[PDB]
């Protein structure tokens, strides 16, 4: 069934699951044309496929020319994902194909449903969770390799970098949704979170800074101090 | 103007023959139905006084033999029988005519209710749906659950409806995920209608018989195949017009025999209102859809 707070460790238990989040799918800009009517701007946009255990991203770019001569497209950008879950699922060994897919919006469902109907055995869940993997946009690397992307492709990454090296995948995803959810709420204040220190640098095979055990606790704190900040904020509390 | 004569009725119970109904008290002196139109099935079905759980009932045509109902004391119900001796039975019933221990199929001239539900009904498409080979006649009841009903105990009592599911490779061309998920033309008109059904004479009999079942018995796998047939017609972008046009007088006098006071459970909300006013064939069903807005518009 449902995935939420009551189930949360089978996220890192170890039946190989995947999220799958098709927010930055389909990405427009609106604006006003010579007539002085509103049109839309297609901009690339990814599948964002998580493993949650062990980091791994499937990276799905969707370039622009996709949606070429398409009608409905916020209905057609649900199937485009789930014909991309489901060729990236026939695309791996059996014994790393998923026994869970988890989608982060519920209308993602019927699409991957019954694009997954060879792999009966495969669960397709929907989350209660309210998960901030919109954000992944903001990861300069994953914004800018969507950006300069030509064609379609898949790019891989681990976006835990190398951090279960020292920490358990629960206390990883934690971190990750934190960073997220701050860049979610306060993009710019977050950024500066993350860069203040030109000391603390980014591995070129790394999405994130390298920082110590315990300059990371100092970084959670101000983004959750963040969180909060823009809370109190949000509903004058 | 064929006859159904009853032994006797040694316990109380409420008797329906197609959409009428008569109380009979417990040994009261009925001996059958006459006056019954040679040309459709009929059906006659039980309700008990004295136990309201189970309605059961048998689906028949008198063309086919000649039939009689006998009360089984150990079983517990009145038992559709048939009689081999053509004089036998002759001789019963002009016997029970004459001491007028018989009631009329009420039938109104005017009136082709019956005709109307049974249209495309047919006694030997019946019997395949619900197989019991050594009888001519069909035996269903409030409980029987249907094969797809099944899939999700026991074979020999099922309703063998033709399972519809719209998430299956069945209903989806490989390629075609979207296009046939959202569009279910191809499954009504190739996989259905010519590969299943072979004609939309037989898909709308096993549409009407479903329905039927629903009504009489309370049978909720009937209704839920009912509502099947029903959507995947609506759900379809392309659909012959015949089969539009006949659809809409098909559903139009279920809903006008409807009795009032069911529709809460024999209505599923979401298929009539997806296809009264979302579907693909949300304009085509007319006559549906002011009956239904004037005798049940809380539904919608
Ligand atoms: C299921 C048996 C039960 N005693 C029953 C319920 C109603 C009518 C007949 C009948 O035999």
């Amino acid at each position: 069934g449902a995935m939420n707070s009551s189930n949360y460790a089978e996220l890192f238990n170890n039946d190989i699951k995947l999220f799958v989040d098709d927010t930055n799918v389909y990405r427009v800009t609106v604006h006003k044309t010579f007539e002085g009517n509103v049109a839309t701007k297609a901009i690339n946009g990814c599948i964002f496929t998580l493993n949650p255990k062990t980091g791994h991203l499937f990276l799905k770019i969707i370039h622009t020319s996709v949606w070429a001569g398409q009608k409905r497209l916020s209905q057609l950008a649900k199937w485009k994902t789930a014909e991309e879950v489901s060729a990236l699922v026939r695309s791996l060994p059996k014994e790393e194909q998923p026994k869970q897919i988890i989608v982060t919006r519920k209308a993602m469902l019927d699409p991957l449903e019954v694009h997954m109907l060879d792999f009966p055995n495969i669960a397709i869940r929907p989350t209660e969770l309210r998960l901030p993997f919109s954000a992944a946009m903001s990861i300069d690397k994953l914004s800018d390799v969507v950006m300069k992307a030509t064609e379609p492709q898949m790019v891989l990454f681990n976006i835990y970098d190398d951090w279960l090296d020292r920490i358990s995948s629960y206390t990883a995803f934690s971190r990750l949704t934190l960073l997220l959810r701050a860049l979610k709420t306060n993009e710019e204040s977050a950024k500066m979170i993350l860069l203040s220190d030109p000391t603390i640098t980014i591995k070129s095979y790394h999405l994130w800074p390298s920082f110590t055990d315990e300059q990371w606790i100092t970084i959670e704190s101000q983004m959750r101090d963040l969180i909060l900040t823009e809370y109190g904020r949000k509903y004058n509390v | 103007m064929n006859t159904v004569p009853f032994t006797s009725a040694p316990i109380e119970v409420t008797i329906g023959i197609d959409q009428y109904s008569f109380n009979v008290k417990e040994n009261q002196p009925f001996h059958g139905i006459k006056d019954i139109p040679i040309g459709h099935v009929h059906v006659i079905h039980f309700q008990h006084a004295d136990n309201s759980s189970m309605r059961y009932g048998y689906w028949f045509d008198c063309r086919m033999g000649n039939f009689y109902i006998q009360y089984d004391p150990k079983d517990g119900l009145y038992k559709m029988m048939e009689e081999r001796d053509g004089a036998k039975f002759e001789n019963i019933v002009h016997n029970f005519k004459e001491r007028q221990m018989m009631v009329s199929y009420p039938k109104i001239d005017e009136d082709d209710t019956w005709y109307n539900l049974t249209e495309f009904v047919q006694m030997d498409k019946i019997r395949k749906i619900v197989r019991k080979d050594e009888n001519q006649f069909s035996y269903v009841d409030s409980s029987m659950t249907t094969v797809q009903e099944n899939e999700l105990s026991d074979p020999a009592h099922s309703l063998n409806y033709t399972v519809i599911n719209f998430k299956s490779r069945e209903a989806i061309r490989p390629g075609h995920e979207m296009e046939d998920f959202l569009d279910k033309s191809y499954y009504l008109n190739t996989v259905m209608l010519q590969g299943i059904f072979k004609n939309s004479s037989n898909y709308f009999g096993e549409l009407q018989f479903a329905f039927l079942n629903a009504m009489f018995f309370g049978n909720y796998g009937s209704s839920l195949q009912w509502h099947a047939m029903i959507e995947l017609i609506c759900s379809s972008a392309t659909v012959p017009k015949h089969m539009l046009d006949k659809l809409d007088e098909i559903l139009y006098y279920q809903i006008k025999t409807l009795p009032e006071q069911y529709s809460d459970i024999l209505l599923n909300e979401r298929v009539w209102n997806i296809c009264l006013y979302s579907s693909f064939q949300k304009n085509s069903l007319h006559n549906t859809e002011k009956i239904m807005e004037n005798k049940y518009p809380e539904l919608l």
